[PDB]
Parts: structure tokens; C-alpha cells; sequence
């Protein structure tokens, strides 16, 4: 899920002290957790409203950001970027979903054969770009990372 | 407070923080399709990003993919329109991301909504946000 | 992890059978319908145990050797199969999947999986950490890793 | 209440169960060298399909560190009197550990509940008690 959430981030500077050391402080907040991640409160996307960060030695930064956390539970659409045996990935944001074999419909089955890979049944075929509409089993959370697993067996999961 | 975005809005407001920075940053420096949609976004990235933010780039393509309402007016119509509703964010924003066709259909996908809503008036809403999808 | 747990489940028997036998009959049937099953539950009941000790009464009560894995928990296995995203581990009476990005930075895929030293490929024997257990009506499914100190190879 | 078992103990418990089942079946009417008797004594005493008993016995079979009773016996004595919990005696009993950091790293929660040196002392217990055949 995506949000926007009130961070907050603490930043030490006495060799550049200006009456434009605002800015510099703002690119360090910029390199420091934009694009950062941890599997306590998800992906820092991108900081938001730039023209009126918050800046209060060390400085306390105040800003908002556009955050993505995934939970248990979730359902979302993505796109299939790759096929094994052991399941295919879905992109979903800046994440990954993993689906594993075992948690997709028993008529199901891997095409060892095709290229690119792809797991098919009596209707469906999915493969790389195909959109699909997954069900998060399971997010593992790392302390910079998070994972996801995920599910198309119930209803209304699948092949978009 | 809780604040949950749906993909469209989520879309909407990256790029209006991106290209906002774009222009601090010009106004800082020393003087002297759906398609397109990708390309600029590229540019805007290499003009705003730390060039190895693959997650935002990720996001971004993603959000183009997946975006059903691309307008801010669009946008601000779905938002009123889920917001009198009276639901959870967390509910408001998922059923502004994912197109459900039917009550059932909906609420399998988010259970929350099993008893909050009555199926009649989750059609009546299904249908609404489906009037809004941009056709473009 | 293996338990013996103290179970019970209620079967249906009528007329059709009554007599000097249907405690054999009990027993056989309790076999039929829990041995070798699973749930999210309770884990797997791989096998009921003292069977001249079964207690009828149907509602009978039972001991048996179950498998549950709890997250947390490191376990020895062997590895059944590799690709890019990962290497599944059989673990007893399961298979716990290792995805690639619970693998350390310089152990990198290559089809096995190497290091400036390791080699990890199937029949290799790996320690592995339970990070995620994910529990169906009737399966259980477990995700591993092995980025921390004492896990992997051997 | 559940009772946690070591690999070792589960084969035991196991192979009893269905040694004693095998007889009541008949009555009223080395390591790859197990591996063998395993196809054998399941026949005898399972439907025929439990893959997952099957491939429990063979894990059992290869990763089990105490093979006979005896030794089991005595395993279950030196780490009942530590007073640790069950989980954490069954992953002691399990886990084969060459010194306290790495067991204190496999099993955190015995960090404040045991010296390295009282752990470092099993740890040379077990590894004597460990089965070469």
C-alpha cells in the first residue's frame, strides 16, 4: 500500500554553515532516504514538498514522504517479470511479489518448454508481462528490506 | 493521521513533488500518451533523482501502468466519492486501485468491507468509480 | 519442529458395522483419515502412535508424531532444486523455499549458487532459518534464509 | 501441551510405533541400510501413499545424530537438567554446535539463560555422545 507519512530524520553539519546551508541539508535528506528501505515502515519512494522541508551541530529534518508498506492480507495487480519452476515474480510498485507453485491452482503446471518461461492450465497462460491480480500470503521484514509472498488460488485472483 | 493513497493519487502526487524539486532547483542553480508518459518520466527522474533510485523508477512505470483515473479533476472526484462513504482509508484505498465488477466480487478482495456496506450500495459505488475510469 | 500431540476425531460409525470388530474397525479408519494428512493448524500428522492403545469410547483420543514449523526456528535439510529465484530445502515432511533475496550479497545464483568459496547445488546439505511460515485449510508453507552467521552451507 | 523431540528421539518414537504396529498386524489377523528397511516396514504398516511419513523417515534417517536408545536416553538426561525450555532442549538436541556464540546464535533465547561456559560444556557432551555409525 502506498502512503504518505510524517518522517522525521536527524542530520549533523561546522564546516558549512551559510545563509544558504538550507539547501545542502535538504540534498543530504535527499541521499540519506530517498530510495532507502526497511522492513520496519517500508520503502521512502519520494520525499514530498520540497520548497517547505522543516529544518529545526545536528538539525532535526521534518518532511513527508510517499511511503509503501505491503501487509498480509493485501490483494494487488502487477506485472509477471519472471517464471521458474519454483513460482513467478510479480512487480507490484518497487517490490517484488513472489507467488510460489504451491500457492497457485493445482492445474497450473510449468512449461520447462516455452521461452519465455511460463506456467499454464486448460485456459490461462501466464508469462513474462502478463498482468495478474495476486493475494499477499506473507511479508518477510528484513532490517533494509522487505519480501513478499504471495497467492492466486482464491477466487477472484489471477490472470487480469 | 492515516493517510492512504490509491494508485491515481499516488501517481498524481509523485509527480507533482518531482516536478515542483525540478523547478527549486532551477530557480537554485547559477544562472547564464501513455508512452510519452514513460519518457518523461525518465527526464524527470534524471533531473530530480539520485540516478540509481530503481525503486522510484519501478514505482513510477507502475503507477503509469496501473493508474485508472489520470486527471487531478477525475482523481478528486473518485476521492469524494469514497470519502462519503465513511470507510477506512485502508478501504477507500484499495477500492480505488483495484476495478471490481461486482458487491461479491469487491468485498472477497477486502473482507473488511463484508459488514460495513450493504452490497446494493457498494454497486452503486462500483459503478460510479467505473463512470470515472478514464477512457483516454 | 516435531511434536507428539494429543489428538482426537469423531467418527461416524452405524449398524452397518456394530460388533466384537469395530474397534479395529475404529482404528483402521482413524489411520485412513488422519495419517499422513495435513492442516494450517496443527501441522502435518505423520503418524499415530501406540496403537494397541487407541481409546475409543465416537470420539477417540489419540497420540501422534505431528511437524509444525515455527518461525524463528533453524533447521538442517537438503536441497532439492535451484534457480533464479531461489533453492528449496527438504526439510522432514516439507519444503522450504530460500528465495534469492534471503541469500547473501557475494553468494550469487549461477545455472547452483556460488561464493569465493561456497557451491550450493541439490544433495548439498544447508542449515536454514524459518523466516515465514504461511499455513492453507490443509498445507504449510515455509520461507528461509541464510544471510546470518551459521547458516548455509554444510 | 505439546512435547517438543530432537531429530533423534522422533525416529525412535517413529520406528517403535510402527516396529509395535507390524506386530499387532501380524499377531491378531547402518544409515543407507535403513534408508532400505524404511520402503520395507512401510509397506507393512502404511496405506501406501503417506509421502510425507516417507520422506520424514528418510530425513530422520539421514540427519538424526543418536542412533540408538541408549545414547538418546542419556542426551535427554544431560539436557534436561539445564533447566532450559523444551523448544530450546529440542534444538540443542538437534542442532549439531561447535561453540556457545554459534549455538547462542541459532537459539537466541538462550543468551541470558546459560553461561558460554555451563553451554560450551554440553556442547562437548553431545559431540561425545554423537553416533559414528
Amino acid at each position: 500500500m502506498f502512503f504518505i507519512k510524517d518522517l522525521s530524520l536527524n542530520i549533523t553539519l561546522p564546516s558549512f554553515f551559510g545563509p544558504r546551508m538550507k539547501q545542502y541539508l535538504k540534498t543530504k535528506l535527499l541521499e540519506e532516504v530517498e530510495g532507502s528501505c526497511t522492513g520496519k515502515f517500508g520503502y521512502i519512494l519520494c520525499v514530498l514538498d520540497y520548497d517547505n522541508i522543516d529544518i529545526q551541530a545536528e538539525f532535526n529534518v521534518k518532511y513527508r514522504a510517499v511511503v509503501f508498506k505491503p501487509f498480509k492480507g493485501e490483494v494487488v495487480d502487477g506485472t509477471v517479470v519472471s517464471c521458474s519452476q519454483h513460482g513467478f515474480e510479480v512487480q507490484v510498485g518497487p517490490m517484488k511479489v513472489f507467488v510460489t507453485k504451491h500457492l497457485m491452482p493445482q492445474d497450473l503446471t510449468f512449461n520447462a518448454g516455452s521461452n519465455p518461461p511460463s506456467y499454464q492450465s486448460s485456459e490461462d497462460v501466464i508469462t513474462i508481462k502478463s498482468r495478474i491480480r495476486v493475494k499477499i500470503e506473507g511479508c518477510i521484514s528484513q532490517v533494509s528490506s522487505i519480501h513478499a509472498i504471495g497467492s492466486i488460488k482464491e477466487d477472484y485472483l489471477g490472470a487480469i | 493521521e492515516l493517510i492512504a493513497l490509491n494508485l491515481s493519487e499516488a501517481r498524481l502526487v509523485i509527480k507533482e513533488a518531482l516536478v515542483e524539486r525540478r523547478r527549486a532547483f532551477k530557480r537554485s542553480q547559477k544562472k547564464h500518451t501513455r508512452e510519452k508518459e514513460l519518457e518523461s518520466i525518465d527526464v524527470l527522474l534524471e533531473q530530480t533523482t539520485g540516478g540509481n533510485n530503481k525503486d522510484l523508477k519501478n514505482t513510477m512505470q507502475y503507477l503509469t501502468n496501473f493508474s485508472r483515473f489520470r486527471d487531478q479533476e477525475t482523481v478528486g472526484a473518485v476521492i469524494q466519492l469514497l470519502k462519503s462513504t465513511g470507510l477506512h482509508p485502508f478501504e477507500v484505498a484499495q477500492l480505488g486501485s483495484l476495478a471490481c465488477d461486482t458487491a461479491d466480487e469487491a468485498k472477497t478482495l477486502i473482507p473488511s468491507l463484508n459488514n460495513k456496506i450493504s452490497d446494493d450500495e457498494l454497486e452503486r459505488i462500483l459503478k460510479e468509480l467505473s463512470n470515472l475510469e478514464t477512457l483516454y
